[PDB]
């Protein structure tokens, strides 16, 4: 119990129990907590960035709901391991949603308000073919009494039209170092972490729209800096550098090879920074964000360094090459 | 415990007749007089999604046959088979009888046929016709190419446009009416703008803002409440997230996006369609100017399909807007 | 509680001087049930411009009160595997059955298309061999899809589209059977938005007819929403971007086509598109294609058509 | 509460092989009458309706009427692994809850409880059987079942003809055809080989060959077959058992001729 | 050689210091492991500091390994077979062996041995977590990784995954987020000279200098085992014997690339494209990844000296677009082939 939580991650050591901890999306967390009182569930499409609260709050939901006791047999998990095809959701999903409410014992009936109707969770339904979701149409339509779907997505284009006007949608806002400090502030108190006084804005902002990155990356440099015993502060040098973000210095070098130099002088220059690992998508966004906020420009290098930076990364989200994709890049920014 | 109360307010407000079927007034009418004055070919309902057309099949059954719809009516939604071996045995033994409970033509209601495979329509393509005095056939569908001719020509074509603003003004009058709520005529607005023609993400913000009042009996939804519930952009912060991107320069605009796509938490993809939709009705005096506008926005809308970046994005649809707003001058 | 029958099916016609088709085709139908020297016969054509019923009024004027045992007609419906086109086949092949002299049994295998390459093979020699006993009759809708030597073996029939001239004498004779107020606007309409299409012409007339009373072409334009290839073809051939972008907007998407339909038909009217060039016409099946590609992974809405036709119009100016 | 003690465990094996391949899905209403049942077939054409009294079950109780809905497959899954030698006791709770199935042994004792979960049917309890029928007919089993399997086999079409003093089954299909005329009479050594008919006018009706080849599977329970026949109305098949009955109401054929 | 001189241990790796000390941290508390990702170059050293962290949060016999046989069932009747590396604390998988069945294989193993736990005798159940190491996760197809990155959070008490790639950028988003991600460096000069030191030490070879270490180093492009590699074919060749004059041993594919590089530069004509697609299909059949030859056949023909800049910058214009095609298809020639034919048309 309180030794097996505490013997795991704190990404799952600090995963919100109920609707009180998932301080992120305050639009959605309402009306799912003005349901409680009343009965009026609506079919739920929970669709975001990753890592962002969607798994972890409709879970809060249903144990807030029906609770531990209730939980284990009124849901039905079908997440991404379970075999999710045509046949499995023709017979078993319609099968488990066709099916009576079970009896709530006098124990859960008086502390949690258990609604008469069971809850079946499709998570990350943008791995369905198209025709699973095709059936699972009049499935999730006829039998809406007894059961609500709720689905969860990154990517809302991917679920078909039909399901997108069933379900109730509700995005969750991507958390930047505003609205989502407050959590990592609570942990880094609750750990004892020697934080210093912004690195955790640093951290946030290095983990654009994602939550679960910043705190596993808490957690690294906090058992790193206990490693070493010195009980010093971690600076936002400390963090950046095991974060993958690539060091300001070799970036200006970078800049300096772009601004002046011919084809074999910025290709060697790029195969002896490949030679080191760096994440091309990380160098990219850097290299953009330096580019962007610099005012040193011409709006007619503006644009088309923006166009240019868009393509690389529209490339590099294919799961190409990082050498080719980054020499051209580069190659294509020193021609302006 | 089990009641008409605890139904989302997608199914609880569900037509029981054609009375309570708005906007489609040009094939209801056609239905009532078929069904008055005996006739019923095969129909073929085609529509958006969110239209009216398992409603408008489901009321027509209810009124032929009577309140006990679903006993000698048969229908093959897309949750059971409807393979060849299907349609070979079910369907034609279906069709091939006679009635269990009265005396009358039997109904058999085929609810999105274009998830059905080719052979599949090749075999009914000859059932439907052959017992033709006895049973008849409602093909209901969204996409009109995944049928082949042959079935496609068989049935007559009933097209149910999209709900006008005077059909969903109705209804969510007729909701208020039911519900102790009010709502404001901007807001009002604001929500038919929204629906799309979708009646059913009507009803799902309308409950949602109905939630979000913490006592839905005195205050009014107001437009920021609807805004808010769904995350759609306002008007303002668009037009001018739009003028700064126009007028003012590089550093600033990047500066004034990311600080209103920051303050509600707004996402790229309906900025994007905001903008679109904002400044399609701008007069430009050149031809060359749309083609790049439209080619580099649906190519970044197609991008964040994919979820690539977040900012690197927002810089390129800044650059694509800008880069096209210059052959004007 | 009595349902009469369609206005399709209600004036079926049972004899085969009632079919205003093809004139030359049905006339040697005709020339051959007076005669009854019946040879094999494929009949391919258009969907709805009457083979089916043509052949059945063949065989029934052929062999009258015999139609109960002479003909043995198979359709999609009923199996056409190899099984059956070994076995039933051929026992109804050497089926003794004593006729009238000039007479013959029929077999009327329906939607020949979708059988199996196996099948004709398994029926090649059953029909060759009895042939002083059986004569088959194939009725479908693409002749390429029959292997060779089934189709050489039979004399072809093709069947061409529909006339406006027959389709109007057709609708005449309805209206004067059963007594319908029109108007020459609303006649012409039909025939427009019919497509060469009996069926559905007589389904369109017979749904305005109970929907209004009167043939006008206010009532059918209201009610039949005139067909869907056209306004595309005429989408595409805009002199500049923003009429061919109003034309989508108002005709297309405010009238609700979903966005893969709009894709589709307009892949269609290019494939046909004799007026524009050879490479211009490569090139916009190519943009064309591409908006499919994107509009079949989710992302369907208005402004990947409108970059479609930017595109487009891009290609065709320059 | 419900407490259904049968008197042994394959009775209900046997009365539920009587239609375990012809229906999926039943909802059986237990009140103090005893259990009733009605299922209609997946192609709406026939429907199976069962009527067992108190008299087959050992011990009953049955306080306020209760419906109970479940699959015929899990049921006769359940029914399987059950020893044909224990006592069967089906037992409800307040509510309508999964079901529970006890085995019972006589001698050892084996505690087998096993639950069913419920399926949500529409409570659309119908009233049929108070049609007058115009001909009615009975006779042994066996001789329905072998001339059924006979006619089968030359075709899909069955059509009984009742006239006067008459019963006539021909099949007409593609290779041949067959008639079997019988005639009713009745013995006094054997009682249960009589064939015997009351009209009031002649009958003729066709029926499906797959539908009473799965109708005759009932043949196991009972020995005399009773048919019911009655222009618009639907053909009735009661197999009569030692304390209710048994019967599929199947729909006719409607001839284009 | 390769295989004989590595190191067993966290004390024993001998470059990137920074990362073994990483390493040392992470091997602290091992109760509180998260999963990890290593991305680097290739031939890094990847999966012997994984099998080294492996070895000192476990006791040291981790190291005995023994191949063991699985057979699954597709949804139809083809039966497919795979090899797991086992040790009484581990297994390792190379799930890219199945063409497009990764998802049943990994939904299936992973599934199964998370629902269990270990049982060993070396107090007869109580043990920590089982390790799954994952060779060539940038392999992964996308629904095989979804399945993945679900079979994470659901049991973590039990599963930890420790997965390796290079080129990380074919990794969906939620993996790259659930887990941390660490990345290995090349070895420097200096220290890939030292290792190269240390084996010629070690293995008694007779060389004059320390300019072939040097010569060896600045070919392999940082590559480690390469280097290793080369440095034995040159011993073996050379008779035990390294001299200042001796000719560094490219690979067959690297010659065979810089003569179909030669032909390119030299004969721009379709009648010298036609013997390059025969030498692409030589080249493909003969298990060669489609993605290395393209990579090789651009840097060396930027490597030419007679083109000019525009020359080489569409060159690299076009390696891009086809290298971006060539992951979204599975006719590798088809893609190589178009290529060929642009930068036919590009030279002249
Ligand atoms: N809104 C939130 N409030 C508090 N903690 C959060 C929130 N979102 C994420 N976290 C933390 O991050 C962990 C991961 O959150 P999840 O909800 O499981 O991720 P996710 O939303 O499922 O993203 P996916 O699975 O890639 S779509 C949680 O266990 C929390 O520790
Ligand atoms: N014309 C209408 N008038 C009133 N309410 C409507 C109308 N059309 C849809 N609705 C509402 O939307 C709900 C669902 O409508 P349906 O007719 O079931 O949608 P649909 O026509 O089946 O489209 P699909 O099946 O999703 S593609 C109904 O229960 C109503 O609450
Ligand atoms: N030439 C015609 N004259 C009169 N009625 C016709 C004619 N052609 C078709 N019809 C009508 O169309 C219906 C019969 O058409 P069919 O024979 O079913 O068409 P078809 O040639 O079989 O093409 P398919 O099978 O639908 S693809 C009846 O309602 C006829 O009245
Ligand atoms: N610290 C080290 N000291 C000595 N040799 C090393 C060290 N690190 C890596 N190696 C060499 O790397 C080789 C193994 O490379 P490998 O880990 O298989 O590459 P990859 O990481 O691409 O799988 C071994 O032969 C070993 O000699
Ligand atoms: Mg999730
Ligand atoms: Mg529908
Ligand atoms: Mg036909």
């Amino acid at each position: 119990a309180e030794q097996s939580l505490a013997q795991q991650p704190w990404v799952e050591k600090y995963r919100p129990k109920n609707l009180d901890e998932v301080t992120a999306q305050d639009h959605a967390v309402t009306v799912l907590k003005k349901t409680l009182k009343s009965a009026n569930l609506p079919h739920m499409l929970f669709y975001g960035p990753p890592g962002t609260g969607k798994t972890s709050t409709i879970l809060a939901l249903t144990k807030e709901l029906y609770g531990p006791d209730l939980m284990k047999s009124r849901i039905l998990e079908l997440n991404a391991s379970d075999e999710r095809g045509i046949s499995i959701v023709r017979e078993k999903v319609k099968n488990f949603a066709r099916l009576t409410v079970s009896k709530p014992s006098k124990h859960d009936l008086e502390n949690y308000p258990c609604p008469p109707y069971k809850i079946i969770i499709l998570d990350e339904a943008d791995s369905m073919t198209a025709d699973a979701q095709s059936a699972l149409r009049r499935t999730m339509e006829t039998y809406s009494g007894v059961t609500r779907f709720c689905l969860i997505c990154n990517y809302v284009t991917r679920i078909i039209d039909p399901l997108a006007s069933r379900c109730s949608k509700f995005r969750f806002k991507a958390l930047d170092a505003s609205n989502a400090i407050d959590r990592l502030r609570f942990i880094s108190e609750q750990e004892n972490v020697k934080c210093d006084d912004g690195v955790l804005e640093r951290i946030l902002d290095i983990s654009a729209g994602d939550l679960r990155r910043g705190i596993t990356l808490l957690q690294s440099a906090s058992k790193g800096a206990q490693y070493l015993g010195d009980g010093k502060n971690i600076t936002s040098t400390q963090v950046e550098e095991l974060a993958g973000v690539v060091p300001h210095d070799i970036l200006i070098e970078i800049v300096e090879k772009v601004k002046s130099g011919d084809f074999d002088e910025i290709k060697k220059y790029v195969n002896t920074f490949m030679k080191s690992g760096w994440s091309a998508a990380s160098v990219v966004n850097q290299l953009h964000e330096y580019y962007i906020t610099n005012d040193n420009f011409d709006t007619n290098f503006k644009n088309q360094i923006s166009w240019l930076l868009f393509t690389t990364d529209s490339r590099l989200n294919n799961g190409t090459n990082e050498h080719i994709q980054l020499l051209n890049l580069l190659v294509k920014i020193s021609q302006l | 415990k089990r009641s008409k109360e605890n139904l989302p307010w997608v199914e609880k407000y569900r037509p029981e007749t054609l009375d309570e079927v708005y906007g489609q007034n040009e094939v209801i009418t056609t239905v009532r007089k078929f069904v008055d004055e005996g006739k019923l070919p095969h129909l073929l309902f085609y529509g958006p999604p969110g239209t009216g057309k398992t409603s408008t099949i489901v009321a027509l059954a209810r009124e032929i046959y009577g309140k006990n719809y679903s006993n000698m009516v048969l229908e093959l939604n897309a949750s059971d088979d409807r393979g060849i071996d299907v349609v070979r045995n079910q369907i034609k033994d279906f069709a091939s009888t006679r009635q269990i409970f009265s005396k009358g033509f039997k109904l058999i209601i085929l609810d999105e046929a274009d998830a059905m495979t080719n052979a599949a329509q090749n075999a009914l393509r000859r059932v439907i016709e052959r017992y033709t005095k006895n049973t008849r056939f409602c093909v209901l569908a969204n996409y009109a190419h995944k049928l082949t001719p042959a079935l496609l020509s068989r049935c007559t074509r009933f097209r149910f446009q999209p709900l006008p603003q005077e059909a969903i003004e109705r209804r969510i009058a007729n909701v208020l009416v039911h519900e102790k709520l009010k709502l404001s005529p901007n807001a009002e607005k604001a929500l038919i703008e929204l629906s799309n023609g979708d009646m059913r993400r009507v009803l799902n913000v309308l409950q949602s803002c109905k939630a979000t009042l913490d006592n839905p009996d005195e205050d009014e939804i107001s437009d920021d409440v609807i805004y808010e519930c769904c995350g759609a952009p306002r008007p303002s912060d668009l037009k001018a997230v739009l003028k700064s991107i126009l007028e003012d320069d590089w550093g600033t605009a990047h500066y004034t996006l990311n600080k209103v796509r920051s303050a509600k938490g707004l996402a790229l993809i309906d900025l994007i369609e905001g903008i679109v939709k904002i400044l399609e009705d701008y007069e430009l005096q050149n031809e060359e100017t749309r083609v790049h506008l439209l080619t580099k926005l649906a190519d970044i809308e197609y991008s964040i399909s994919k979820g690539g970046n977040d900012q690197i994005q927002g810089s390129a649809v800044i650059g694509a807007i800008k880069a096209s707003f210059e052959n004007e001058t | 509680l009595s349902l009469q029958l369609p206005w399709v099916e209600k004036y079926r016609p049972q004899v085969l001087s009632d079919i205003v088709g093809n004139k030359e085709t049905i006339d040697r139908l005709q020339q051959i049930a007076k005669d009854g020297n019946m040879p094999h016969m494929i009949i391919s054509g258009m969907p709805g411009i009457g083979k089916t019923t043509s052949v059945h009024c063949l065989a029934h004027e052929l062999l009258g009160r015999s139609y109960a045992d002479g003909v043995l007609e198979l359709n999609a419906s009923d199996d056409r595997g190899i099984d059956v086109v070994r076995n039933q086949i051929k026992h109804f092949a050497q089926k003794k059955l004593h006729l009238p002299p000039g007479k013959h049994k029929i077999v009327i295998l329906d939607e020949a298309d979708s059988m199996t390459a196996g099948a004709q093979q398994a029926l090649r020699r059953t029909m060759e061999l009895y042939s002083n006993s059986t004569r088959f009759a194939f009725a479908c809708n693409q002749s390429n899809k029959i292997i060779e030597p089934l189709q050489s073996r039979c004399a072809i029939l093709r069947y061409s589209k529909l006339s406006d001239e027959d389709v109007l004498k057709r609708l005449l004779q309805i209206i004067k059977l059963e007594d319908v107020k029109y108007t020459n606007d609303g006649l012409e309409a039909i025939i427009f938005t019919a497509e060469g299409d009996m069926r559905q012409a007589i389904n369109n007339l017979q749904s305005t007819v109970a929907g209004h009373g009167l043939v006008n072409a206010d009532n059918v334009f209201k009610i039949v929403d005139s067909p869907h290839p056209l306004i595309v073809k005429k989408m595409l051939l805009a002199s500049n971007l923003e009429d061919s972008i109003q034309i989508l907007r108002t005709d297309l998407w405010k009238k609700g086509y979903s966005s893969i339909d709009i894709v589709t038909t307009s892949f269609r009217v290019t494939k046909n598109l004799a007026q524009v060039k050879e490479s211009v016409r490569l090139e916009m099946i190519k943009e064309i294609g591409l908006t499919h590609m994107r509009i079949l992974e989710g992302v369907g809405t208005y402004l990947q058509l409108a970059s479609m036709l930017a595109k487009i119009h891009k290609l065709n100016n320059k | 509460m419900l407490e259904a003690k049968f008197e042994e465990a394959s009775l209900f094996k046997r009365i539920i092989d009587g239609f375990k391949d012809c229906v999926q899905l039943v909802n059986f209403q237990c009140k103090e009458d005893g259990i009733i049942a009605q299922a209609v077939d997946d192609s709406r054409v026939l429907l199976v309706s069962l009527e067992i009294g108190v008299e087959a079950f050992q011990e009953y109780r049955c306080d306020h009427p209760v419906t109970l809905g479940m699959d015929l497959t899990s049921l006769s899954k359940i029914l399987r692994c059950g020893n044909n030698t224990d006592t069967l006791t089906l037992i409800a709770d307040n509510t309508p809850d999964s079901i529970i199935l006890l085995f019972e042994d006589t001698k050892k004792d084996r505690i087998a409880e096993y639950s069913l979960k419920l399926m949500d049917i529409d409570a659309d309890f119908l009233k049929i059987e108070e049609l007058q029928y115009d001909s009615t007919l009975s006779l042994p089993s066996s001789e329905f079942s072998k001339i059924v399997r006979d006619l089968s086999q030359l075709s899909d079409s069955i059509n009984i003809m009742i006239t006067k003093e008459t019963i006539k089954f021909v099949a007409d299909g593609d290779i041949g055809s067959g008639s079997v005329i019988i005639k009713p009479f009745v013995d006094m050594e054997h009682p249960e080989t009589s064939i015997k008919l009351e009209m009031d006018q002649p009958v003729d009706l066709t029926f499906g060959a797959k539908y009473l080849l799965d109708i005759i599977k009932g043949s196991s329970l009972s020995d005399r077959v009773g048919i019911r026949l009655s222009s618009e109305a639907p053909a009735l098949f009661q197999f009569d058992l030692k304390s209710g009955f048994l019967q599929f109401f199947l729909a006719p054929k409607f001839n284009d001729e | 050689w390769v295989d004989k001189y590595r190191p067993k241990s966290l004390n024993a790796l001998s470059h990137n210091e920074e990362l073994t000390n990483f390493l040392k941290s992470l091997s602290d508390q091992p109760r509180d492991l998260p999963h990890l990702l290593l991305y680097g170059p290739n031939g890094t050293g990847k999966k012997t500091r994984c099998m080294a962290l492996l070895e000192s949060i476990f006791g040291p016999g981790v190291y005995r390994l023994k191949i063991d046989v699985r057979q699954f069932v597709t949804a139809s009747n083809r039966k497919l077979e795979l090899n797991v590396v086992s040790s009484p604390y581990h297994l390792e998988i190379t799930p890219s062996d199945m063409g497009n069945n990764d998802r049943i294989v990994i939904q299936e193993l992973l599934k199964e041995v998370a629902q269990m736990e270990q049982v060993d005798f070396q107090d007869g159940l109580a043990h920590r977590y089982k390790c799954v190491i994952i060779n060539e996760a940038n392999s992964l197809t996308k629904d095989a990784q979804a399945a993945l990155r679900r079979t994470m959070e659901k049991y973590s008490k039990n599963i930890r995954l420790i997965m390796v790639c290079d080129s990380m950028s074919p990794i969906i988003a939620p993996i790259k987020s659930r887990c941390l991600l660490i990345r290995c460096p090349a070895p420097s000069d200096s220290e890939i000279s030292t290792i190269l030191s240390d084996v010629v030490t070690n293995e008694r070879i007779q060389l004059e200098t320390k300019d072939i270490l040097k010569r060896i180093a600045q070919a392999s492009n940082g590559n480690l085992r390469v280097s290793l590699l080369m440095l034995e074919s040159m011993a073996l060749n050379n008779e035990l014997a390294l001299k200042s004059s001796s000719p560094i041993i490219k690979p067959d594919w690297i010659i065979v690339i810089h003569k179909l590089t030669r032909k390119i530069v030299k004969e721009r004509s379709v009648n010298s494209l036609i013997e390059c697609r025969a030498v692409l299909y030589d080249l493909l059949a003969h298990c060669i990844p489609a993605n290395i030859i393209l990579k090789e056949l651009t840097f060396s023909l930027l490597d030419v000296e007679t083109l000019n800049t525009t020359n080489k910058s569409s060159i690299i214009e076009y390696s891009s677009v086809f290298d971006e095609r060539l992951s979204l298809g599975n006719k590798a020639i088809f893609h190589l082939e178009g290529f060929i034919a642009k930068v036919m048309c590009c030279l002249d």
